[PDB]
């Protein structure tokens, strides 16, 4: 896996070059917004089970065929598995944010997931909707102005959305 | 790829758990050191050529035979004189990468893993490279945390090569 | 026992290596956070009784049936009323332990592992404890880092009992 | 999928052996029980609606808060009032299935595995469901082996949930 | 795997329904003929090494190229493997009869077997003839009136033939 | 040690669960068969000597060479004539054990495991013992379930040697 | 492990003898009371988590030092482990009853248990008290006249007591 | 394992108490000297292979019987194993310093070491001399005034000596 | 496939190492023995039909019942008389193969693995084949190392069949 | 393990010495008799199952209590295990002879064997008698003048007896 | 795998024939040149790391893109891996010579190697060039008349070339 | 411990089988070679001092810096001059042991395993020892098989060290 620094170091090495004055500044700047990134991780994390459970409930209300007998989330075994996945996707999303690089998420979670679902008969599209619902709840939680030093978190929120968005793209 | 951030993600992932305040503390440490680290890298980059010749010449001084013996492992010709500067260049470049990443990761992966086989195969002496690194320590001219950090990596290379 | 320090050592030991600048960074993060943390622990400890009764009382309000149902899982008698305060006490005490240690470790080991079995076996509802924890959040009255950190552990307990 | 027949086959196949008189004896026991079991299933099926409302209602009496508390895990609205009956319905349907199969298999596989995580996640109390099954026991009106066997599955649910 | 009961419970569940009075009767009747099913299993089992060894012998006599040097049953290793296969297919046939459902046989033995044989160069069609000879010898043994309470086993016989038949179909 | 009862317990234990109605059904099976089983055992025990000589003699008829060939694997002396009856005795005794335990267990353990090595090492032909077992089938004189079951063990031995 | 039948077969074999008419009768009689033995197993099992939880509760109320911070059942990890042990002991007692022989319990549970507790510092004598409470509740549950064909279960009840007793003896 | 903090939380928990204002101060002070502790770790580490190799050389000079044919450090296999031990002990000594608590060292290194050596016929006392030499070289390295902010490291040096000393005592 | 050469390469490959003097000494051994071995093979091949009938005939003498009992495992008809010789032929052929390969390999792989199952299944007696091999020993008429080595394989077969 | 050569190289190495002109001669001599040693191995091996089976037969005749029901060699399981041991002991004796050094036998077979037998209740003294019988038959086989170049094999025979004798001594 | 003998025995067996007097002579003759084969293997082996390292050096000088940053042999990890392959291919070529049959080489080394390289992005054609350079050096080393009994090794040299050639063909 | 005899026993033991003609052929190979081997060992032993000084002196010639550099890894003093001879001594002694044992075993075990670590740690150059070994080849003055075999061990050390 890469983190933001390490991703740059990788690319420079394949060129045999030292990181340029520009690219060091780019990283420097990402360091200066460190605190907002960590708030971003703490807040999503510190609310993970609400984010999951509410998204799961909305999804099932929206898509009853999923929990009707016969559907892919019917049976305790399967419902539990499904909740477990929502939770897993969210966990990897937070890793990506913390590291400031999508790789943890691409490599250890999304890659091959689409094929897994297809083999099982899990409707990936439905997972995507779930992932999508978690994205909104997550973002609203990172953007809440209560109890934090006011500032702009818009670029970070864009980054966070991105990670969610690729998770939804990857299953589906 | 040992860096504070990837190391933290890695343990969490391997225990199947969301990041806790422990990993946030790791990040804090990383981001606070980064100030010094990024500095030191810019600094080393800019003294790149002075440091490389300097070091190369240091090694030729400690080990004069390396500039007179015939044969491909030595620097009696220009070919070899070049290989040598190239390699010292590689060491210094990795040190800057370490400084940027905030861990030995990049040196671990691009240089240290397999070095023993290369040197044994091609008959290069680790003693030579230790001298080069020793020179870079004495002559980089960084102060405070940038110094203590860069030195940590220079000494780490030395330990790997001992 | 998840703390920055023991975690750092643990990975190094499991990869058979000396501690590098990565783990020193971990320790920096830890020692910097420690100032806020140790404060917050002192604060919580002094507000110990107000917080526990406050919390228990909160729970009995959200869930009035717990002070009238007969039978040992509930608090209609003094025996239960006391078990309940004891438990909330335990939660809070673990929260201080987490603050001091700089990680969830002490709560993970003393309280969290096994909780699901206890609550199932003795018919205690997680929802009651979540309410207690929510009240501690609203009423600890901490500011700045102390607050963000303490709340992280209060929320973690909430996430574990969900 | 625990049933006399598939259990018998399963051991034999795991020991790589043809079925012997042991497994024939297993089938004897099953086929003997099956008369009482299939009758019990027909009986429970035809009292299906009386047993479900009965039970749901019993639960609401033991735990009246469940019909007033706002919020999705409870039955204060019709939505929840429906979820609840659905769930009790599921428990009863599984019990018929177990009677037909002659084992816990179907309930183990459709209901039990994962129940703990569903109830924790959605904040549903095992106590509520224990009261539903207790009512089903008291009110199925079965006699003889039908009863001893049906109660065995009802009680097993209760054990799983306790 | 399913047994007769469990097969019907599986289908009822994907519908969310309790087994119908009709379907309970069909099972009930299968129960009432339990004893003949068990004889069926005991008899085939109790004669398994005869059933196998005789079938194998007739096969080789019928198909010399199999045991001629060069052939797929030549070499002790391969001969032993071949008898072992005969024996296995019969073992799984009796499981199926015992459970009253073809799944044990389908899932743990037949599935993929065609492709295994193809890769190895085993003539599947030859296996089928082996399977077929076993089928006849099996059926004659279950149908023998000696030492058993007289009754109709024709339906059961038809079931048992079924299982053998798909075993032959599946390799081939 | 393959018997309905210990097999039942064994699976239950290996899955870490209490015994359910399935295993109760296994025991019903066993206890029902026991009536026939125990009777058959009593019957075989009382015809023990007639059965053994009978069988031994049958063997010597089907295979007359066995009473003339010199050397220790054969019965051309009393010594061997005695070993032979001993062994047939062993077979019969195990069959009674199997009838009593309600499974092949005892025969599997005391006689079958290792038989192939014994008969290879001592040059004893399985064909001989097969003939003894066939004789015990034709001559035990049992009726109904006692017959169907005892025969099942006699045939099992025949399948094992073969 | 041995069950009632198998225990006798084992002893008869070390003597090279066929079970005697007397010992067959003894087993035959144990066969005739089968039904009560199985009711014993079903009733204790069907109430296991009551049996365990109540005994665990009476024990702690009787022995507060156990759950006082510092005591062997303090900390969730440890409480859970302790409940788990009560439940294990009860499970193996019911195996013993069902098989009609103490071995399952002796070999797989009790043997070396005393030395395990001693090393950990679990107070065995306390475990014994727990076991004893479970014994009473179990026995009361097997003896309850409601909803069963009236009969004498006294000898069985004595056997069941036996198994609990050696569990208590094994650990203390 | 424990770190300084964690060791005190453990002891408070077995007493069911919150850490006293005195004990919090004690830790607070240990936090205030953090930097010095880390320098020591960095200094011993960044010199590990000189610390090891010099000690090993001194030892063998002082103790030729160890490297005379027949001695425990003769044969490359054994010499390498021996240096490897030196290096391990040192590695665990630095862990102990970093954590501010002997446990990493006691539990994962020293414990059972005495018995291992005895079994192999490694002269433990020799190892202790090796550990001793490392202790001196280590301490001199941490105490060196060059290139550091001047200040008192005496207490820490006393702590570090302690860990070495118990390593020595544990082999022997 | 047990021969000096493949055995040598095998160990080397499994230790990931180039062939040393040890494996050269194995080959020396093999190549030195080959002279005798290849001779012996030529000789046995030319006496193939005399040896096979001879042996077959020896077996029929030791075990005359084999030429009169009905049924397929015996040689009372021409069919069986032919199977028998075919098998004796197989044994001899394998012995030549071993002589050529310089080890048991070919006989291990083509004949020995699985023999126990074939003979049990088809009720052939190992004693019969043993007598055939004994005959081949007595009658091959080889001298010196050719004899010592052929006999080693003939006896190996006997050992496998004991 | 050592072979004759390697046992001497091991001893010289702990002395730091080159093998002496004397000891090279001793080995040179053992080389010159190579051929007999190898016959010794071929002959015992080529008769291994006769050696074993005949010895086991003589032993049981001599000691019926071994195979009487109740005895340690009663039950097929046990009889087979017992033949198996005889064979193993003989296999390791032939390795010893082949290598010209007792270690293969000491290290991988005899060592701990006495304690194994003790725990199981196998009468070691009986095993020794078995071993002893094998020893005689073996020796008689290697000494037979038929079909070999005449010569003295007495030193070698004395070596072989040695290896049997310590097997016998080791269990017992 | 086959050696020269065993390859012939295999083909004879699928035909059910004894090796013909012609074929026995062919092998006989391969025996008589045994010593040269062995020299071939000793010489190539006794010079393996020179053979490797020189060929690798020639290759990189000839193909600097390989070791330029970005190239497949750049990074110590990769360089080491590359040297490793040279050495392995050499090792397996010598095994083939020693055995006098290409199988060790075909089965355990060459087979699938082309696809391995393709997936990684290693330029096989480059590897072949490496292999080619080793072939020449190897051959020169076997042919060198110094310190050996003079004689014709040309047939053997042709065989050795063969094995190198297919190694080169198989990657590429 | 790689020698023809122990290697042969080892495979056989790992395959659980008695020694067959393959392993006899291995021993043939070994015993045949031993004649040359034991001679070569006697020869090298008697030329021990001339070879060691000769060798040491060769190294000092190829690498004169090793006799003037200060510090412990070099031989500018008598202490070093001695270590160096001792080590060359060790190499030669191992070569005699390999000659005696008929394989690399003794050198693999006493000298080669771990060499890499010693040389890295104590900063000794493999190139030095490579020159000592080359000298021993050029000057042992052995003929025929003794020479081809001794050189095979001298070249092996060189391969391990290169
Ligand atoms: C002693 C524990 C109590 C007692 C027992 C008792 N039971 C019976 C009769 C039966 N018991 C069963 C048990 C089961 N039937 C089932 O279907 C299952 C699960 C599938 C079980 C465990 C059965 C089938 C019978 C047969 C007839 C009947 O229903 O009564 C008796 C009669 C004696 C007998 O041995 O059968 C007795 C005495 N009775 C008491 O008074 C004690 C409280």
């Amino acid at each position: 896996m890469f983190d933001a620094f390490t991703k740059v170091a990788a690319q420079a090495d394949t060129r045999g070059e030292m990181v340029s004055v520009a690219q060091i500044d780019a990283l420097s700047q990402m360091v200066a917004e460190a605190n907002k990134r960590l708030d971003a991780v703490n807040r999503i994390t510190a609310n993970a089970s609400t984010v999951v459970s509410n998204a799961a409930r909305a999804l099932f209300a929206e898509q009853p065929q999923l929990i009707a007998p016969g559907g892919n989330a019917y049976a305790s075994d399967r419902m539990a598995a499904c909740l477990r996945d929502m939770e897993i996707i969210l966990r990897y999303v937070t890793y990506a944010v913390f590291a400031g690089d999508a790789s943890a998420l691409e490599d250890r979670c999304l890659n091959g997931l689409r094929e897994t679902y297809s083999a099982l008969g899990t409707p990936g599209s439905s997972v995507a909707v779930g992932v999508g619902k978690m994205k909104e709840a997550a973002l609203a939680i990172v953007n809440d102005p209560a109890g934090i030093t006011p500032g702009d978190c818009s670029a970070l929120a864009s980054e966070i959305a991105g990670y969610f968005d690729r998770a939804a793209a990857a299953v589906s | 790829m040992k860096t504070p951030l990837t190391d933290a993600v890695s343990t969490a992932d391997s225990q199947g758990r969301f990041l806790s305040s422990t990993e946030i503390q790791v990040a804090f440490g990383r981001f606070r050191q980064a100030a010094a680290g990024l500095s030191a890298a810019t600094a080393l980059t800019s003294a790149a050529d002075a440091l490389i010749s300097g070091a190369a010449q240091a090694v030729y001084n400690s080990f004069p035979y390396t500039t007179c013996m015939q044969g491909p492992n030595y620097a009696a010709d220009q070919r070899g004189k070049d290989k040598c500067a190239r390699d010292i260049g590689y060491y210094l470049r990795m040190v800057t990468y370490c400084l940027i990443a905030g861990g030995t990761g990049p040196m671990d992966e691009y240089l240290i893993a397999g070095i023993d086989e290369v040197n044994r195969t091609f008959e290069l002496s680790p003693s030579w490279y230790i001298e080069a690194l020793k020179y870079i320590k004495a002559n980089h001219g960084l102060a405070g945390d940038a110094a203590a950090e860069a030195n940590s990596y220079l000494d780490y290379a030395i330990n790997a090569l001992s």
